[PDB]
RNA sequence: UAGCUAGUAGGUGGGGUAACGGCUCACCUAGGCGACGAUCCCUAGCUGGUCUGAGAGGAUGACCAGCCACACUGGAACUG
RNA sequence: ACCCGCAGAAGAAGCACCGGCUAACUCCGUGCCAGCAGCCGCGGUAAUACGGAGGGUGCAAGCGUUAAUCGGAAUUACUGGGCGUAAAGCGCACGCAGGCGGUUUGUUAAGUCAGAUGUGAAAUCCCCGGGCUCAACCUGGGAACUGCAUCUGAUACUGGC
RNA sequence: AGGCGGCCCCCUGGACGAAGACUGACGCUCAGGUGCGAAAGCGUGGGGAGCAAACAGGAUUAGAUACCCUGGUAGUCCAC
RNA sequence: ACUAUGGUUUUUAUU
């Protein structure tokens, strides 16, 4: 069992890389209402098949590349 | 505030800052003194008042109050200055110390002998 | 037991021909020592006569409060025109606390375990009328055990 | 810290006797009481109503010889016991070593008992104690050192304590110079001049 | 159109008794019906009824007695913007025992009594007195 | 402090490193950042703790149990 | 460190307040002049307010004074302020995104709640066995750390589809 | 919304009802944005009956700087 | 079609 985060693709313009916006819905550090604060992350993808507007699941390693440690483990749903 | 407010702009504190800033958070400092002046009685309060121009150790030049009967203060005396307001004068925030240096004591004093410079100067 | 208190003796300006003339107002609380509260106010040109005209009214009307196990049950609010008073059950003797426009109203009713806040208003003659509202807003459980089903 | 000023003048301000510095020089005859306090202190009252609750508080302090910060400490240390906190304040001031050494008759006055304590003459449970503010419990043994067991001032105070009416919550023997508590002080044998209604609510403005 | 259906339910109940009305009506939901169930089952309302299939609508019959007002304070505490939760050790007291509390738990809408007898905590639905 | 990057942004074969990463060379690519504030720049060590209120919060990180980073002022790393 | 003894009253006190608020007071000087300092306000002849007295009142190897700062301060206010005249409704509009979103089946189980397993050293707040006379302080037993992580369940209400 | 009034002909946004028919959450507020002018003033030309800042002509008054009183430019008006 | 210029300070609160 692995602990994995989900998000939406925001760029795919790289033959081995994507950019993802994580579905991070959290309570504010000093206020009580839950808010969207979606992390924009650089993620490894060696199938190069998913594109902008897709829904994805990610796992953490290991540092993989420059300032990157997360990789694609499931394409959850296609655009639109 | 609503459940959506203060989220983008959190509440930011208003700072008041020092009333006696020329002393730089110290209680008392030396001042050389250059000029002595007198001022007008304030409407119903029938007495004339005395003040001086004093440069401090840190280079600030401020208006110092002179309380008590009698004064020997002049140009380059080198005397001790304190924080002390006078609510009968416009903007008077600084006061003089009698118990130190060139300064003569207050005349006719015999009570409250720890203040007012009642102890004789050295010669 | 039986408490009997003077809350405030105050001056009035009373501007007249020749400038001003001497005049005073007084506020007192008496009730029946337990379970009933009663208050009075009076005005005179001397303090002992203003206190008389307050005390001569302090039994004229009484307000009954329902208690169980010697005191009141829950935190409670009460209001008057231009005044609000809120009360919270706290420590007996060590939780009193509050001035006569609040505490003395409960002392003459047999309550010594409750603290109070006005959150604004301070004029004793208008604050006391908002404390006297909360005693009729507080609900004691014994005589209301048939007001809903089951 | 301490108080060292005159002790009779405290009665002039209270208008009654505090029973400070007891001796036949200040009993039944020539005592005067009040008359003319200070130089102008008897012209016109005034006093107002805060002076009454201050002077009651100061009467407790001056009887037991205790200072403002220690009297604030006894007001914290005292318990309400479903009644009044000031009642247990008077019980802690009865159970402090210099008042206990006074009740047991080793010194004829509360200050004579304090002088014996600070000058290293007094023992608790077989060891020397010089703290007059020490709190005593049931079965704590109060006794005296041999070079003070000889002292005529202590013998005369114990010889006066058998010619005055006795505190019955404690046991003492002058032949050995040793005593203990056997019960707490009982308010149905002990009496006071202090109004308990003005010491119930303190340090709350 | 409707931004808080339960603020309308609570306003329709609280003010309906102050309008001295026999019954009040609204679009029906399995949340409104579960709130009406515990209000009937703890004796604060007299009946609740639903009619319709494609437009289901709720009618609440208000409870009356010899005195004045059967519902005296009906406070939601927890709202869809800012929710308020309670835990087993601290399940709430209402008006020092004059009232009771309602919670959604992990099972359904119930009293703080029925929650503490299963060991459950959760979101506040209402405090009723 | 509204437009800003271009070893900046992602790869391929080697170098270096205890290992990791443009830390780095040669070649391929045209990407990257921004209302959840990129550009740009003044102050400031960090915790266990310490003060304060009943709490939220605000003030304080010197007391000694561990860490930081400096060593005339700057640079290099060597030895281990 | 500490103890056991011994002459000899011997070697050991000042400082601030006392008009009203505020418990401790009115005589002599000054004469709206000079001096004052928490605030209201004091003083032109009888000044309890200035300066001094004699007498009180209060602290005491300390007395009075002071800087920054927490509380009270709901005084940058989720907790917990305010918006017709007080400080403030965007001069008036259309609007996406964001926020909120009628009613229902099925699903995911993040948010929430219930339960395991790990952990927050020592000193210090709290209770307590010891040490020293009180106690600072120093030890020995109890004890607190809502969390985060590896795991287990519930489907009410939202989020997700 | 500051604004819109003697009376025609031709185009036009929005409010409101009676009975029927489709969409099937379509509502509702709006950061930033892009929009709507009353008067005064302006840019570019046209126009000028009455009135009228500025200004001149005479009194009033200590002065007259204003009231009084005749003229009169900017403006009042138009397409923009 | 009417006038510039005469400053400034004050009291009852006790039983």
């Amino acid at each position: 069992k692995i602990r994995t985060l989900q998000g939406r693709v925001v760029s795919d313009k790289m033959e081995k890389s994507i950019v993802v916006a994580i579905e991070r819905f959290v309570k504010h550090p000093i206020y009580g209402k839950f808010i969207k604060r979606t992390t924009k992350l650089h993620v490894h993808d060696e199938n190069n098949e998913c594109g902008i507007g897709d829904v994805v699941e990610i796992r953490e390693c290991r540092p993989l590349s420059k300032t990157k440690s997360w990789t694609l483990v499931r394409v959850v749903e296609k655009a639109v | 505030a609503t459940v959506n407010q203060l989220v983008r702009k959190p509440r930011a504190r208003k700072v008041a800052k020092s009333n006696v800033p020329a002393l730089e958070a110290c209680p008392q400092k030396r001042g050389v003194c250059t000029r002595v002046y007198t001022t007008t009685p304030k409407k119903p309060n029938s007495a004339l008042r005395k003040v001086c121009r004093v440069r401090l150790t840190n280079g600030f030049e401020v208006t110092s109050y002179i309380g008590g009967e009698g004064h020997n203060l002049q140009e380059h005396s080198v005397i001790l200055i304190r924080g002390g307001r006078v609510k009968d004068l416009p903007g008077v925030r600084y006061h003089t110390v009698r118990g130190a240096l060139d300064c003569s004591g207050v005349k006719d004093r015999k009570q409250a002998r720890s203040k007012y410079g009642v102890k004789r100067p050295k010669a | 037991e039986l408490q009997e208190k003077l809350i405030a003796v105050n001056r009035v300006s009373k501007t007249v021909k020749g400038g001003r003339i001497f005049s005073f107002t007084a506020l007192t609380v008496v009730g029946d020592g337990n379970g009933r509260v009663g208050f009075g106010y009076g005005k005179a040109r001397e303090v002992p006569a203003a206190i008389q005209k307050a005390m001569e009214k302090a039994r004229r009307n009484m307000i009954n409060v329902a208690l169980n196990n010697g005191t009141l049950q829950h935190p409670v609010k009460g209001v008057h025109t231009g005044s609000r008073v809120f009360m919270q059950p706290a420590s007996e003797g060590t939780g009193i606390i509050a001035g006569g426009a609040m505490r003395a109203v409960l002392e003459v009713a047999g309550v010594h375990n409750v603290l109070a806040k006005a959150y604004g208003s301070t004029n004793p003659i208008n604050v006391v009328r908002a404390t006297i509202d909360g005693l009729e807003n507080m609900n004691s459980p014994e005589m209301v055990a048939a007001k809903r089903g089951k | 810290a301490r108080y060292l000023g005159p002790k009779l003048k405290l009665s002039r301000r209270e208008g009654t006797d505090l029973f400070l510095k007891s001796g036949v020089r200040a009993i039944d005859t020539k005592c005067k009481i009040e008359q003319a306090p200070g130089q102008h202190g008897a012209r016109k009252p005034r006093l107002s109503d805060y002076g009454v609750q201050l002077r009651e508080k100061q009467k407790v302090r001056r009887i037991y010889g205790v200072l403002e910060r220690q009297f604030r400490n006894y007001y914290k240390e005292a318990a309400r016991l479903k009644g009044n906190t000031g009642e247990n304040l008077l019980a802690l001031l009865e159970g402090r070593l210099d008042n206990v050494v006074y009740r047991m008759g080793f010194g004829a006055t509360r200050a004579e008992a304090r002088q014996l304590v600070s000058h290293k003459a007094i023992m608790v449970n077989g060891r020397v104690v010089n703290i007059a503010s020490y709190q005593v419990s049931p079965n704590d043994v109060v006794s005296i050192r041999e070079k003070a067991k000889k002292q005529s001032r202590v013998k005369a105070a114990l010889e006066l304590a058998e010619q005055r009416e006795k505190p019955t919550w404690l046991e003492v023997d002058a032949g050995k110079m040793e005593g203990t508590f056997k019960r707490k002080p009982e308010r149905s044998d002990l009496s006071a001049d202090i109004n308990e209604h003005l010491i119930v609510e303190l340090y709350s403005k | 159109s409707m931004q808080d259906p339960i603020a309308d339910m609570l306003t329709r109940i609280r003010n309906g008794q102050a309008a001295n009305k026999a019954a009040v009506t609204m679009p029906s939901s399995k949340l409104k019906v579960a709130i009406a169930n515990v209000l009937k089952e703890e004796g604060f309302i007299e009946d609740f009824k639903v009619e319709g299939d494609t437009k289901p609508e709720l009618e609440l019959t208000l409870k009356y007695f010899q005195g004045k007002a059967v519902v005296e304070s009906i406070q939601r505490v927890s709202r869809p913007g800012l929710r308020i939760y309670k835990r087993k050790d601290e399940l709430p007291k209402v008006m020092a025992g004059l009232g009771i509390a309602v919670v959604s738990t992990s099972k359904g809408v119930m009293t703080d009594r029925a929650a503490r007898q299963a060991g459950l905590g959760g979101e506040i639905i209402c405090y009723v007195a």
